[PDB]
């Protein structure tokens, strides 16, 4: 009941161990390698999205 | 793995595509690239926003409430001592939790322990190792009432025991609001007639914690001190808000004295001076 | 048994541990999850959004909402400084309270580049341009209007779009910055100048308010954590 | 061009034609409650024509020195027809909103407004330890005013423009969704906000679900010639809206 | 993975079929499901009965006996200390114990020991680490009659040595009953001539416990109280029974006095008062 | 000889690892994941079941 | 050996474990099992069964 | 749990350690790596440079 | 698996070809193997460079700073202990890292802690076990000022607590300079004037550490002696450099006194005596 | 996740286990087993190398 996934390691220079011990999901460790992100909901919150070449609500 | 965005290369233009004019009276954020405006080379960038994330930046150990509580004296309620389950008594972990307006994290808990031994006529006493209990209590629950009082025997609530000389006590704590999301604020009443409290205080409801030493009456009181650390983990956030500029006053409000929003300058148009 | 012995680390607290720890109430019954909008998974998405900067804090106008606003008018030749500030996001008396400011007071090294956005808020009828410049240091701070286009500038002009963009690029030794005020790295000097005064037909008032505004652009990033400067407690909030 | 913009629902249609955009809350249009959020059990009402319909408040001037206003907004609709009805004979409410502001001014005036729509916006008292009465939070449709100094007023919330009431940096206030009505260029705001809570149905008069903030930054400045009175009229209108657990009149 | 039913969503209905409408007089309780009074919708709830398992409900620590004994006195009674094992003594443990007739758990036991150092004239001793004894005595087992009663050797009993300032011991126990479940509830006699003891008492036969200080005559008494925790598992239960109203007398018998139902109301009908 | 199941988490938002020890049977931890249940036996304790639909003993 | 070192949570005794304890008699024949009429595995099936209301709690 | 003991060489530190350690600062954003020109390996390609001896030290 | 270079077989030579000869005025080291002067055998050398390697000639735990510091004393300021963080103060690991000019390592920090019971007249006391906090602080961090000042609640900053009588703390640290290599070796200024300091100090920028007793005043001042080793590891050194002749001075310098190449002979031509 | 590589022993007289535990790589073992060299750029540092058969620079 194994688990390897890579260590956070720089750019231009792992596989460590992880096996869930305990009965629940409240003691499962923190997911501190989840690196996703959008902002499209706090910058262009709008309708008509804008081009960056037309004159923007010209 | 997510890296940051590169630097697109760009020259000597004359166009009508216009990127440094936008409407910023539409609420939209403009997104500006340095490529649109000076003449930038290829950057092949590196950073990746690793140390930023909101799991990140909350899963800290941050202490809540220290707690002071004697061995024997001479009135019962300075033995154990209680504390209602809030994190809202020290700025800094709740300045870091009041960006968000709900947030959804499972909480794990670390009591720090100190036993300072008080000043008497005979304190070249041989001490035992003192040990301690920690009993949760859920809303509701029997009062513990003395240090020999029959309701710390924990037929069904959570409790912990440590003896001085080892590694701290750790446990974990699940999401226990009966909403989604624990309510950093909420604007409304209690009664539904808009009346009675007014909080951020309605929605506490988190139950309480005691402490007391296992050990009997002693002949030198020792003062001990536990520190709690929470350690959020698990963590997502919604509907940010900008942080707290005014100090803080109590813990059952919002309430404050107006501050200037910044210091003063003195001048307003820089030069060599 | 099994033969182990323990290393130098064993028994100690640590802030950043990552170690599984027993519940203490198992088989919990999880409430279940809730789609709400206007999720925050990062901080850089709450970072890249524009946020008002405090530009005229001068003398006992912070205790009000005439921070905000930078005066401008017509002058009688040209080419005068309006309003000029170090770039120090986090060490600045500026841009010091501004989201932007507040998040970098969270951490201590950044890095990436930053835009700035200027609302003109003027009569519909008045016109003028002005040079909005960034001195990167090593000179000191340009104390007229030809010393200013020597940097990296932008000439905007006022009409429909009342609101422009000077994308402040990156130009650096080090990868990463400071946020605390120090000498080793020093950023750039922000100076406006009027290119033309404003001209203005008669029955309009003069004088006028430019805001600013301030944003992050694709590239950039944050370091090292540590506490912000701001939390001054004594005792505790009973 | 994007400037004339028409808004239609049920019986009651805005057309402006110096409009800047919608702002369509963060990303998310209003919608009912799908049923794997579903929390209680009876089958709601749901109008769709005599509530999700522009309702008009109270309109409020603008001189030189006016400092700002706050409405609570699922407070300010308590008596505003059939949404105020089925406001007061149920206990769980679930809306959405699409806020729409009028103010007009002609070329030779100049002058920029905000309008934030703040969630959950907990306002601090103006003296440290007083309960705020109910008729100063909100007064309805009759907007109250923040004050430019520090407040001391006894029952009284915070007023003052530096703080926006919760204690906040007021120009950090623009993480929400916010319009910029600049005079020169707009006639009017919309923000399409959709219902952000922590419980799926909520009730409508217990809880203060959110606070519209018009606070100007640049003042109304203007010739000694031109018409003195500008108005600020407001007029919202509830999207989406469904209705839980009906059951005899009142509150209590 | 099992769930809770969902709602099946209805209409407006004019029929025969009668939900409303049953016979509660022949003992049958009747299954009317929501979806059949008012115009319920479609709910897909997502509840899990998972902490209300017989399982989950009993398997908790609970204390049963707490055990006084000093190291050195003038008595040879007052030193070690003896108990008969039996689960009837702390109502907690006993009341959710008795929902049932008949029950079968292995029993995992955890002793918890404090020592409370005595009032004397020379109480600033050097003391060295003390150490405990729980000897098990199965029935008909040898009477350990002193501290140093060569009874107590184990030779075959089982037994545990604790050192203070480790973890608590633990052991387990199987199931020790000769029928095939613990019966809290017996409703006969021993003598077959319908005489004797009534209980209750006649079926319990268990064994009983002892504890002695293994180090020798001390020139301090130091107070020693050690703590039982029963915790049940891999339980299986029986035809259950309503929980018990009265309190408690005694431990041998199921004897009390007659109390009032429930908390008088004063009124009847409930009105805005 | 290792067992892997799933732990105990909400629905809408694991794979532990269990190694049996002890010689015994009475080591082996607690089953806390029975949610099995049957309301046959306190409920219709019956011979001649209704229907509900029926007028139930007419 | 092998290279272990102890975590926050050592030494402590909480009432909701679920950790493997040894047996204090191994081997031990255990008594069979027998089909008992009227099994509860959840507490649920008994608190669907009716019973009565005191209603009318009125001074004694 | 499980059966272990310790042996003799637990709870010493030793200067010729090499034995994993955690980390104080988890995630840490490592700056990147520059190709400097010059780069030693080992020692001994310092070693084999030429270099002048003090022959003539005698009496200052 | 690499090995060094074996030893080639020769003979009896004349030729043209001149390895004796070469031209050490180009900078050119010769490369003369042993195979090209006399009549050298086949040898089969199995040395292999192991232990000279750059990484296994760094990494040794060294002594850095001694840090001193009491339990209870008259002043504020002779409790805690704090210092600046820095390689540059003990001169075997300092010169030890001055062969290089920058050097790229992970730093692995063991603190070892003892404590001396000072003199008084009530020496004789029961002391309980001591507890030690070692609070990381990134530059600018906020300035403890007191041992019960709050800003020693380690909110986000790295922290270790030790009980006496346990193995030593041992955590590791990564890369932390902002340029790409710790530079031992700066010629510059500060000011871009070519003024302010000159360092080799402008470029130090650490942070620096802080030292507390976590217990209360005691009865009896314990003076508590924590030594810091560093242990780097995985080492990437470039462009060496010869080490340092002359003793050094100071920390924030390169400053000296001029020493004598080497120690005098007395003579010039060895003899047999 | 388990790498195995030899151990270091002399000429003419292993393969221990090494799994990589923490979620950094600050936390990996000290890499003691590079014996890689290049005397290429302490000696030999010119353009026009030499032979040394020929007289180097005649």
């Amino acid at each position: 009941g194994a688990q390897v996934s890579t260590q956070k390691t720089g750019a231009h220079e792992i596989h460590y161990t992880n096996i869930n011990y305990y009965k629940d999901a409240a003691s499962n460790s923190a997911n501190r390698q989840d690196f996703t992100q959008d902002p499209g909901k706090f910058t262009e919150p709008v309708k008509d999205i804008m081009v960056k070449s037309l004159p923007a609500l010209n | 793995v997510v890296r940051v965005a590169d630097t697109m290369p760009s020259g000597p233009s004359n166009s009508e595509s216009i990127p440094a004019l936008t409407a910023a009276e539409t609420g939209h954020t403009s997104q500006v690239v340095p490529s649109d405006t000076i003449q930038t080379r290829h950057v092949r960038n590196f950073h990746v926003r690793s140390e930023s994330s909101v799991e990140n930046f909350l899963s800290r150990s941050a202490c809540v409430y220290i707690v002071e509580y004697k061995t024997r004296d001479d009135t019962p309620d300075k033995m154990y001592d209680s504390w209602v389950i809030n994190t809202r008594q020290v700025a800094q972990l709740r300045r870091k939790l009041e960006f968000f307006t709900y947030v959804r994290f499972d909480v794990e808990v670390t009591f720090v322990i100190t036993s300072v031994q008080d000043d008497s006529t005979r304190q070249n006493t041989d001490t035992p190792a003192l040990t301690h209990q920690i009993m949760y209590v859920p809303p509701g629950g029997p009062i513990p009432q003395a240090v020999d009082d029959y309701n710390w025997q924990t037929s069904t609530n959570p409790s912990v025991f440590w003896t001085e000389g080892n590694a701290p006590p750790r446990m974990s704590i699940p999401f226990m609001s009966v909403g989604n999301a624990y309510s950093n604020f909420y604007d409304g009443w209690s009664h539904f007639s808009q009346t009675g409290v007014y909080g951020f205080n309605t929605l506490n409801n988190m139950g309480k914690l005691y402490f007391r030493h296992v050990n009997d009456k002693t002949i030198s009181p020792i003062t001990s001190k536990v520190r709690i650390y929470f350690k959020p983990k698990h963590v997502k956030a919604w509907v940010p808000r900008p942080p707290r500029l005014c100090e803080y006053t109590h813990k059952d409000n919002v309430d404050f004295e107006p501050k200037g929003v910044t210091t003063s300058r003195t001048q307003l148009t820089i030069s060599n001076s | 048994g099994l033969p182990v012995m323990n290393t130098p680390g064993s028994n100690q607290f640590l802030t950043s541990d990552d170690y599984q720890s027993p519940t203490a109430m198992p088989q919990f019954d999880v409430t279940p999850e809730m789609n709400i909008p206007g999720e925050v998974k990062n901080l850089m998405e709450i970072a890249e959004v524009d946020s008002v900067v405090p530009v005229n804090n001068v003398n006992e106008n912070v205790n009000s909402l005439e921070a905000y606003r930078i005066p401008v008018h017509s002058v009688t030749e040209t080419g005068a400084q309006v309003f000029g500030f170090t770039l120090q996001p986090g060490a600045d008396t500026v841009m010091e309270r501004t989201l932007l400011g507040e998040i970098l007071n969270y951490y201590a090294n950044w890095s990436g580049s930053i835009k700035l956005t200027f609302m003109y808020c003027g009569s519909a009828m008045a016109t003028g341009k002005f040079l909005l410049a960034y001195s990167p240091p090593g000179a000191g701070v340009p104390k007229n209007r030809r010393e200013a286009m020597l940097g990296t500038h932008i000439i905007w002009d006022i009409g429909l779009q009342s609101s422009c963009v000077l994308c402040v690029p990156w130009i650096s030794q080090t990868h990463y910055r400071f946020v605390s005020k120090d000498i080793y790295t020093d950023a750039g000097f922000i100076t406006c100048w009027y290119q033309t005064s404003i001209v203005v037909p008669a029955e309009v008032q003069n004088q006028s308010v430019i805001l600013c505004f301030v944003s992050a652009c694709n590239d950039f990033s944050v370091r090292l954590l540590r506490d912000s400067p701001f939390v001054r407690q004594t005792a505790f909030y009973q | 061009s994007d400037r004339v913009r028409s808004i239609t629902l049920g019986n009651s249609t805005i057309t402006t034609q110096e409009s800047a955009n919608v702002v369509v809350g963060y990303g998310v249009w209003p919608d009912y409650l799908s049923d794997e959020e579903a929390t209680a059990e009876d089958q709601p009402t749901q109008p769709d024509v005599a509530t999700c319909r522009f309702y008009t408040l109270d309109s409020v001037s603008w001189m030189k020195e006016s400092q700002g206003w706050w409405w609570k907004f699922p407070d300010a609709l308590r008596d505003m027809g059939l949404f105020g009805q089925n406001m007061q004979y149920h206990y769980l409410g679930r809306s959405g909103y699409t806020i729409h502001v009028q103010c007009n001014a002609s070329k030779f005036h100049q002058g920029c407004l905000l309008v934030v729509c703040v969630p959950e916006a907990e306002m601090g008292a103006a003296n440290i330890n007083e309960k705020i009465n109910r008729e100063h939070l909100s007064n309805g449709e009759v907007a109250n005013t923040f004050s430019g100094t520090k407040s001391s007023n006894t029952n009284d919330v915070q007023q003052a423009v530096f703080n926006a009431g919760m204690g906040v940096a007021v120009g950090n206030l623009t993480i929400f969704p916010h319009q910029w009505i600049n005079l020169r260029t707009n006639n009017c705001a919309t923000i399409v906000m959709p219902y952000i809570n922590s419980v799926p149905m909520d009730n409508m008069f217990r809880h203060y679900n959110f606070t519209l903030m018009i606070i100007p930054f640049a003042k109304l400045d203007y010739a000694a010639g031109s018409s003195t009175y500008i108005p600020i009229t407001v007029t919202v209108a509830p999207m989406c809206a469904e209705y839980n657990g009906l059951r005899l009149a009142g509150h209590q």
